[PDB]
């Protein structure tokens, strides 16, 4: 669909249901490597630096 | 310059807090049991509350449990000292942690992501505390041996005296996870088959395995008095030396210990016949115990009208071999605060090689009150030859906050239990409220209770769980299993 | 209270001593080669166990890092003009920073536990020298050596130590460590360290060690020792609340530099060189350059020369700080600046012109005293900076006839070298008689000219104190290493 937050499982929170929106990536845990990986994981569907929460990240798509 | 000790935290077998440790020591109970599928082992070493520190579960899985344990101990120590961690950001706070085991790395390597490098190095043990607390002071890990914790404490005291650090965190940690460490230790043949530490006893055959951690907050006495902090103790002087030219590298030397004791008592302004207790480093071995006894008798036993009381904490929890010094310092501080001397187990017949009557020393095997200030000494001798000694003297509506609802109810229940405990009955409810409102950080979730009596407040706290400064029962974490797979 | 450095020793790829290191640096060569990518030593399984009275089985179970540290300490003591036999029962402190224990991993694929402890790396020295000073091993990361040096200096200032041995070591023997390093994503694919360059894509692995001798400047002057340098101040701090636990911070480095140049009393625009900690990465290099420009770049009428030794031997991560300190001391002694390799164009993220910095890519004489700074940033976020200024018949002995002939050969070769031509033969004899210890097997040569003495030395390759002068350096000792590896 539009949100399809199924690639967040890279954070290790079991199924992609425990991941919460309207948050900050630095609080839940996101370094440069995970940020780059998540940016490159959206090829199958600024954009992340200025969009901490996954909600604004999915707002682009 | 004296150093003011204002707060401490510890995690030991059968002792999850200073109150539990005091109860265990005063009751004469031994925590050395069998391996949970001999030695003192902690409970659920694989459980950690990664959400509190903002660490992803994937990172925590490869994280060294020692680092998480030290982080929890530091948080507990800063909470119990009445200092808000949020006020320690952008400050020159020093961290001194002494560790000498990395068995988690061996377990990972015997049988590859980017977290392995960050989670399997000894420096990150203190670097994570520095990152979490935002400390601008020096942070490093010293590898000394059995006296690493005391070396770290001495380094913290020296740094405070120099003036480059205003608040220091000193202590140690050790965990026995891999059986490889046990196999190499048994290869040396220094383990007593009886599984007990017979310190200063004729049945001494070696030491027993032990694990745990401890941390303490060190500040200058002048600054502590200026800030009005509650002082647990006063460290007078410390020194670190090496045996040097002994018969064997493993074999300790009496002359070095004598010189260290003389020099540490010379600069501390402490004369014989006024030291009420000395913490022994003896691990129930028939080699170093007579040497330590002879050194103590030559230094402190000479020219004393009454025998010097001595004892060790390794008879209860075992030789932690990475945190023995900090454990002994914590025990001495607790004894000074309570003005009582806990008994020492495993002492029935005096060692024939140790002339206790001639050395004017006696092993404390009975709980007795402490009377005169009171001065105590903690000694830690490393296996390689490093020796350290620390001299400590005695000091001259309720709001509950947590980051989770279950955590909030657990905090409320623990606070109610502590209030119902006789330890918390010596403080007025106004003092408890002031400590909760000023000495505790405010989290996302909070609850407020009110009443006209302590019993009513406790009842309300239990129902929802379904000005002087006083201590509080630290923080209740929500630990979750995090292990490699 | 300034500290006096009166001697140093090092073991680096293609550099077995200070003279070899200076020759390699001045010639602008690189020791980074292929795996027999990164700087490597000739052999690491060779040791002279008979010199230290160590059993062959113990040497086989011995950690090679311990043996290398012991040899480096012995070499530093021999080159410092102090007789080790007179250092027994003295307050001599040892501070060695190590962060690698791959030998334990090799063993885990009674002597085993003694040869696999990181603390003993220092403690064994206290056993060998019979010293009563503190002996601890500090684990900090990439700045362990500088932290140990600062701790030794502070201990000397306090007064609990008389002579200190400060340094570090790092050896890469296990392929597992290389595997984790590659998985982390920091190894340069090209196998080169481009410091402050536009091609920066990581660092290169390197193995080696270093040690220096630290003494009180007043006490050294009273004794009359040969002062190699004067350390003025040293500070250790942490980055605290940075963006990432691995990512360094610029404000912390700026504050550390400010405090270390204010405590030492060295104002800007009089520092002639700065030893960079650049790892050839486009992340920390801009931060370090910005910090240097904000602290030292401002208020300077000339560009500040900067350079890093990692362009010659690669990153060591256990002895980088001591290697940089040794390089700075050598530059101060020779009053010359060695060029920096792997530098073609400035990094776009690094405004060298705006930051008032320039990379020393040529061999030029050093002119004004001369002040240098050495920086070391740890992986966890610990930063250290050290400020160092410049100082204001022949008898041969050995424990074996082969060792005696080897020592005679090296001494004759050093005498034939232009470095040894600046010392009179009487001074050489006095240094051999007083600054060297008489071993079991000793020989005495006689001659009326330097050429005759050299020829006699090659041919064969008593209170001598009252026989004779100043103190001059000698080519240390000729070891007879033997293979000792676990099976
Ligand atoms: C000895 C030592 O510490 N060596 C590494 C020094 N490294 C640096 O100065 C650069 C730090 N690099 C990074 O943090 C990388 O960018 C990471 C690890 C890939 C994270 O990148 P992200 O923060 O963009």
């Amino acid at each position: 669909e539009t949100v399809r937050q199924l690639t967040a499982h890279v954070l290790g929170l079991t199924a992609a249901a425990d991941v919460e929106m309207t948050r900050s990536f630095k609080d839940l845990g996101f370094d440069s490597l995970m940020s780059v990986e998540l940016r490159d994981r959206l090829c199958a569907a600024t954009l992340l630096y200025d969009h901490p929460s996954p909600a604004e990240t999915a707002e682009f798509v | 310059e004296p150093i003011a000790v204002i707060g401490l935290s510890c995690r030991l077998p059968k002792a999850s807090g200073p109150q539990e440790l005091w109860q265990l020591l005063d009751d004469g109970a031994s925590a050395v049991t069998r391996v949970p599928a001999w030695g003192g082992f902690l409970d659920r070493v694989d459980t950690f509350d990664a959400g509190f520190f903002g660490i992803s579960p994937r990172e925590a899985a490869a994280m060294d449990p020692q680092q998480r344990l030290v982080l929890e101990l530091s948080w507990e120590a800063l909470e119990g000292a009445g200092l808000v961690p949020a006020t320690l950001r952008d400050t020159g706070l020093g961290v001194f942690v002494g560790a000498a085991r990395d068995d988690y790395a061996t377990l990972y390597r015997r049988r590859v992501d980017h977290h392995a490098m960050t989670g399997l190095h000894r420096s990150l043990i203190a670097n994570r505390i520095s990152y979490a607390l935002g400390a601008h002071g020096p942070s490093m890990v010293v590898d000394t041996g059995c006296s690493s914790s005391l070396v770290a404490v001495h380094l913290a005291c020296e740094s405070l005296r120099r003036g480059e650090s205003d608040i220091a965190l000193a202590g140690g940690v050790n965990l026995n996870i891999a059986a490889e460490s046990a196999r190499e230790t048994a290869a040396f043949g220094g383990l007593s088959p009886d599984g007990q530490c017979f310190t200063f006893d004729a049945r001494a055959n070696g030491f027993v395995r032990g694990e745990g951690g401890g941390l303490v907050v060190l500040k200058t006495l002048r600054r502590a008095l200026a800030d009005g902090d509650l002082v647990h103790g006063v460290i007078l002087a410390s020194a670190v030396n090496n045996d040097g030219p002994s018969d064997t590298l493993t074999t300790p030397s009496r002359r070095a210990q004598e010189s260290l004791l003389t020099r540490v008592y010379r600069r501390a302004g402490v004369t014989p016949t006024e030291v009420g207790y000395v913490e022994l480093h003896g691990t129930g071995t028939k080699v170093g115990d007579p040497i330590e006894a002879a050194a103590l008798g030559a230094v402190l036993g000479t020219g004393r009208d009454t025998p010097l009381p001595v004892g060790s904490i390794k008879t209860n929890i075992g030789h932690l071999e990475g945190a023995a010094g900090i454990a002994g310092l914590i025990k001495a501080l607790l004894q000074l605060r309570r003005r009582r001397l806990v008994p020492s187990l495993n002492f029935s017949t005096p060692n024939p090689d140790i002339p206790l009557d001639a050395l004017n020393l006696r092993v404390q095997q009975e709980s007795a009150p402490w009377a005169t200030t009171l001065v105590a000494g903690v000694s830690s001798f490393g296996m390689g030859g490093t020796n350290c000694h620390v001299v400590v003297s005695a000091a001259p509506p309720w709001v509950v906050s947590a980051r989770s609802p279950q955590a909030l109810r657990d905090q409320a229940g623990r606070l109610a239990a502590w209030a119902d405990s006789p330890a918390g009955r010596e403080a007025s409810p106004v003092d408890i409220g002031w400590s909760l409102a000023t000495s505790r950080t405010h989290f996302e979730y909070r609850a407020v209770v009110s009443g006209s009596d302590r019993d009513e407040l406790v009842a309300s706290l239990r129902a929802l769980a379904s000005a002087a400064r006083v201590e509080l029962p630290t923080y209740a974490f929500q630990r979750s299993r995090h292990w490699l797979e």
